[PDB]
RNA sequence: UUUAUCCGGUAAAGCGAAUGAUUAGAGGUCUUGGGGCCGAAACGAUCUCAACCUAUUCUCAAACUUUAAAUGGGUAAGAAG
RNA sequence: ACAGAAACCUCCCGUGGAGCAGAAGGGCAAAAGCUCGCUUGAUCUUGAUUUUCAGUACGAAUACAGACCGUGAAAGCGGGG
RNA sequence: GUCUACGGCCAUACCACCCUGAACGCGCCCGAUCUCGUCUGAUCUCGGAAGCUAAGCAGGGUCGGGCCUGGUUAGUACUUGGAUGGGAGACCGCCUGGGAAUACCGGGUGCUGUAGGCUU
RNA sequence: GUUUCCGUAGUGUAGUGGUUAUCACGUUCGCCUAACACGCGAAAGGUCCCCGGUUCGAAACCGGGCGGAAACACCA
């Protein structure tokens, strides 16, 4: 009652017919896997961002009016 | 005794050297891969007659024996006992196998047929490639014919097919015969029993100081 | 005869050690563990204070390690110390202090910190361990490098350390080896470090030797006689140094330009000049014995 | 005129082998103690041997190393017994030498009927200034080509200070 | 059927090459890795802690973590069809900066530079690479020789 | 399919590079031997054979490898830059 | 010295021929070889991953993180071998 | 030129032997009052500075071993595809591409990183 | 061929866990005996089959072998 004990025969044919998809990689992949002491921290970075938006907005408008003046001084 | 050479004529398998891995190898039939005046010199003995295989095959140890002996017999006659060297250049050495004869008694009842198919050591054989030398001989330049035919008889202990060829080298060196007398007289080459040392413009100068001295 | 150990085979297979090994200068495993900076840092360095007491001069220097070759930020030697009123006995544990102290302050003049984390001043010989001030530049730090000195109690290396700690670097040092630790009890005297820092080792040797015999004095330390140095005095050279060092640590160099620039090595012989010497011989030989 | 190639004694080694352990060894230690004035180190068996009555990690010999002037003062008062004469094949290939004695009493020593007579091996390592280059830890190295004490320099060492004959014939 | 053990068939991979048996040169763990950087795995005998394993000896992946002495690294591994982008935690010793990217970067730095310049001209410069064209009509010249005559040479049997 | 770039230990080769086998001679009281033969005996003479090793040479290895292909496997060749 | 192919000592050579509880295989030197001091990182605790893969378990491993600690002048190193 | 301190890559650096060291260091050296370590201040620690380059090291030398390149062997061995090629068979021939290794010949013999000397 | 079992003094046979080896018999020497037996006192005798490995060490523990033995070789 003996038989075959493997083969990897047509096969190439199969796990290949539908393709072999090189894994569709998004931007913005998961941070799960990373050392907790990164995340522990970068969440205090991410959480206390808005504290410091007043600077951010004014300091934007400074650069925006300085570059409205740079492009207008070119004109 | 053994199956006829036929069945182990051809190299199918990877070399089985007698080692740790196989053991209980019966000692190789052949034992002397040179005879005659192996006490010769390079300078008195100038004819590297050769026997060369033309086929990718295996040669049994027991063929090599016969092949040798029948060349010791014709040379002797021919040259005399002192008047040659013969060298065999295939010491049998990958080991050949035998399933253990499918032994059974009378009508029998069980052999198990194929289980543990792997055999045992039977003997020993040489690998031989094409254009590769099996036997070589040296004599006097005089005595070419008497090499030719000695290897000629040896071909007939010996399967497949194989040419007899006469070399361009001093006897048993690698140095092309048109060239010794010169290369010795100036000492690129220095006598060393059978062979010869090639001495180059390399080592310390006090090595040279000994020659041309 | 024997078998020749040193075959061709010996040298085909002989695999060299690893240069600063052959010369016999460097734990590197241990340089490994000292130097290489963790990779939750990527660029930021790892400073080590390097002290090797030579034999005549103690060298101390802070170094950080780059892939091209560890860069030295600051270096303070012992043979500078004549400047600071210390003429002699300058490979001596008490001068390793001044040197290490120097180093700490020549460093701390840069990154403008000579006005903060001064460390201990009067000098005790205790736990001084710098505590970084909040709202300021946080203190400097480095992981002492002994090199190859069997660091027993008393040895100058981790003694120069005491200097750089006293001088305001934040090295992790324990006290288990400062001259003063009692290896059958496990404390300090600390007032042994008093002495050991200011050289009343050498004073009290300069006093056991003198009253016994003359001319072992003078032999054992001539330059301690010459330069009109004495015991009693000693303690109050060094105290001028850990003061004088600390009012001015900075190096001024000495400017350098003159040299004529002669070549008084010997040069490599060119090919042809070896090429003949064999042809120059062998014509010296041949000629010589085509005769006799 | 040589600067400081003062061929001079680095050390004197005293070994007293006695394949026994316990007493007959412990007493031998007092001989070296007495002779030298320093507590000798007990050696032990490299490994067991059957015809001998010794066993791996069993104590066998007791040995010392004596150095500085007190080496000179036991080499002298050593050979004396060998009346300032040795043989050709003790001046060794590395410029050391070796002379054995038969009985410890002959060196100005008192016999107790208990503490018998175990001679000893005297050997001496001739050196020279800058032979510690090898043995040190930092910047180790090897000792030149010359600066190595040859057999024949170690010979006419021993022949111009202890002025011995050094008789030939094995 | 064979043994699954993690280090089968590695007898002669992980084996350090020649005359390098010993102290791991320190440089190889004092160059900085950081997430995004592409890295080639290359297993090593000496250090066994934080080894990769043979089924990715000699692959490349980008780095996604950086721990104290290791680098979490995403690599693609083929497995009866479906390739799996998958993440391992390999100690620095077994890792290098692949110069794979580093033809591009030097090609970018050149193209942005050659585009910003020749904009003040407005002349169109050949930015793209282009495969090796067919070799152009050139001439040759012999001067004062005819060319040398080859003949195939007669066989004689050497041995 | 190119161009970069890694990865790779198979064919071949070598074995005067490691390990393992193995032929032969020159050479060597290396050592040492065990037999001779000439020697009471004597590295004395001369042989001889063991073993070793100094230059050599024959021939090999799947559970060897200094070298070392062809065929092969990763990446990368940008707007997520 | 007794001491002999082997005890004991001392010099020199000694890329690795040892050694590293074991099959081999890979690894190893002012180490991972050997000797001693100090000890419990063989401890308590979440998670992530590798390997066997279906990419399920178990086993075994890898990286991190949190406690509490040994060691070490210290950097680190250490959650059995 | 050169050295020291720390170094990178780890022999073009090793090894073997031969030659020369001006200054500073680097070394050899001299001793055990302390620290500390030993059977022994033989190594480590320390306090020194009476000598000399004796060696290391450094600098050089060898038709020197080795290592590192080049060539040669060699378009050889081997090989991707290829054929209703040969050959009783082993194997061999060609077409389309790729293409090694030894013996044998050559050349080379460590480059530099920071800090600090000396030759002012 | 496959599965077991042994081998130790001149012989038959004990023995241990890894330090050590026995019994009986045989035999050599005395004594007793007129002389042999028997009896009584003394004695010497193997690489523990040949090996390689482990181990402080092996007769004894692995692996290989060599010699002597035993036991199966069933449906047709
Ligand atoms: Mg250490
Ligand atoms: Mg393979
Ligand atoms: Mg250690
Ligand atoms: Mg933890
Ligand atoms: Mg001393
Ligand atoms: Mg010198
Ligand atoms: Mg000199
Ligand atoms: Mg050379
Ligand atoms: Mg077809």
């Amino acid at each position: 009652a003996k038989s075959k004990n493997h083969t990897t025969h047509n096969q190439s044919r199969k796990w290949h017919r539908n393709g072999i998809k090189k894994p569709r990689s998004q931007r913005y992949e998961s941070l799960k896997g990373v050392d907790p002491k990164f995340l522990r921290n970068m969440r205090f970075a991410k959480k206390h961002n808005k504290k410091g938006l007043k600077k951010m907005q004014a300091n934007n408008a400074k650069a925006m009016s300085a570059r409205a003046e740079a492009i207008k001084a070119l004109v | 005794g053994r199956r006829p050479a036929r069945c182990y004529r051809y190299c199918k398998n990877k070399p089985y050297p007698k080692s740790r891995f196989c053991r209980g190898v019966p000692d190789a039939k052949i034992r002397i891969f040179d005879l005659g005046r192996k006490k010769a010199k390079v300078d008195e003995f100038p004819l590297g007659g050769h026997m060369v295989s033309d086929e990718y095959e295996q040669l049994s140890s027991e063929a090599l024996e016969a092949a040798r002996i029948c060349a010791n017999k014709y040379m002797v006659k021919s040259c005399g006992r002192d008047g040659f060297h013969m060298r065999v250049r295939l010491h049998p050495f990958h080991v050949i196998r035998i399933n253990k004869m499918l032994s059974c008694a009378g009508a029998d009842r069980l052999q198990t047929g194929m289980r543990g198919a792997f055999g045992k050591p039977q003997g020993t054989v040489a690998r031989v490639h094409i254009g590769q030398v099996i036997m070589s001989i040296r004599t006097k330049l005089q005595n070419e014919e008497h090499v030719i035919e000695a290897l000629r008889r040896a071909k007939f202990k010996f399967p497949g097919r194989q040419k007899i060829h006469i070399s361009k080298k001093w006897g048993f060196t690698k140095f092309n015969a048109d060239e010794f007398e010169n290369m010795v007289a100036k000492k690129c080459l220095i006598p060393d029993g059978c062979g010869v040392k090639y001495v180059p413009n390399h080592g310390p100068l006090d090595k040279w100081r000994v020659l041309h001295s | 005869f024997v078998k020749v150990v040193k075959n061709k085979a010996y040298f085909k297979r002989y695999q060299v050690k690893f240069r600063r090994r052959r010369e016999g200068k460097t734990d590197y495993y241990a340089r490994k563990r000292l130097v290489i900076q963790d990779k939750n840092k990527y660029n930021t360095p790892k400073y080590r204070m390097i002290v090797r007491v030579t034999n005549r001069d103690i060298i101390c220097q802070i170094a950080y390690a780059r892939i091209e070759g560890d860069m030295i930020v600051c270096a303070a030697y012992a043979h500078e110390l004549p400047k600071y009123g210390v003429k002699v006995g300058l490979t001596n544990y008490a001068a390793a202090y001044c040197t290490g102290l120097l180093l700490a302050r020549r460093l701390l003049n840069r990154f403008g910190m000579d006005k903060i984390y001064e460390g201990q001043v009067e000098v005790t010989g205790d736990e001084y361990n710098v505590e970084s001030i909040d709202g300021q530049p946080g203190a400097f730090t480095c992981y002492l490098d002994a090199g190859l000195a069997r660091t027993t109690t008393g040895n100058k290396v981790f003694g120069a350390l005491k200097g750089a700690v006293d001088g305001g670097l934040s090295i992790p040092h324990s006290t288990k080896r400062f001259p003063g630790y009692d290896s059958e009890s496990k404390e300090f005297n600390a007032e042994v470090h008093r002495k050991h820092i200011l050289g009343q080792n050498v004073a009290d040797y300069m006093r056991y030797l003198i009253e016994e015999d003359e001319d072992a004095y003078k032999k054992q330390f001539s330059q301690y006689i010459k330069n009109n140095v004495t015991p009693d005095m000693m303690e109050e050279m060094y105290k001028k140094a850990h003061a004088a060092i600390r009012e001015n640590p900075v190096y001024e160099k000495k400017p350098k330009k003159e040299v004529k620039k002669k070549r008084w090595n010997r040069p490599k012989m060119s090919l042809a000049q070896k090429k003949d010497r064999v042809a120059q011989k062998k014509a010296s030989f041949l000629r010589a014995q085509e005769r006799a | 005129e040589n600067p400081m190639r003062e061929l001079r004694i680095r050390k004197l080694c005293l070994n007293i082998c006695v394949g026994e352990s316990g007493d007959r060894l412990t007493r031998a230690a007092k001989v070296l103690e007495q002779l030298t004035g320093q507590t000798p180190v007990f050696s032990k068996a490299r490994y067991t041997v059957r015809s001998f009555g010794i066993r791996r990690n069993e104590k066998i010999a007791v040995h010392c190393t004596v150095r500085g002037a007190k080496a000179e003062e036991i080499l002298e008062k050593g050979l004396k017994v060998r009346e300032y004469e040795l043989r050709k094949n003790n001046f060794s290939d590395t410029g050391n030498f070796g002379f054995g004695i038969q009985e410890h009493i002959d060196l100005g020593i008192k016999y107790d009927p208990s503490i018998g007579i175990y001679g000893l091996d005297f050997y001496v390592v001739l050196g020279r200034p800058g032979f510690s280059i090898a043995d040190k830890k930092r910047r180790t190295g090897c000792i030149g080509a010359k600066h190595r004490i040859s057999k024949e320099e170690a010979m006419r060492w021993f022949q111009q200070k202890h002025d011995g004959i050094i008789l030939p014939g094995n | 059927t064979n043994t699954k053990g993690k280090r089968r068939g590695t007898r002669y991979m992980f084996s350090r090459p020649f005359r390098k048996h010993g102290v791991v040169p320190l440089a190889t763990y004092m160059r900085i890795y950081k997430k995004g950087d592409i890295v080639d795995i290359k297993g090593m005998g000496t250090v066994q802690k934080g080894m990769p394993h043979k089924c990715y000896h000699g692959k490349t992946g980008r780095v996604y973590n950086v721990t104290q002495h290791a680098v979490g690294i995403v690599v693609n591994k083929q497995v009866k069809g479906k390739i799996l982008a998958k993440r391992i935690n390999v100690r620095i010793e077994h890792i290098k900066h692949s110069k794979s990217r580093d033809s591009f970067l030097k090609r970018v730095k050149e193209n942005d530079q050659k585009k910003k310049e020749a904009k003040e001209k407005g002349t169109w410069v050949q930015l793209k690479r282009q495969p090796a064209p067919p070799r152009e009509a050139h001439f040759v010249r012999t001067n004062g020789k005819e060319p040398e005559l080859l003949e195939p040479i007669p066989y004689e049997f050497m041995a």
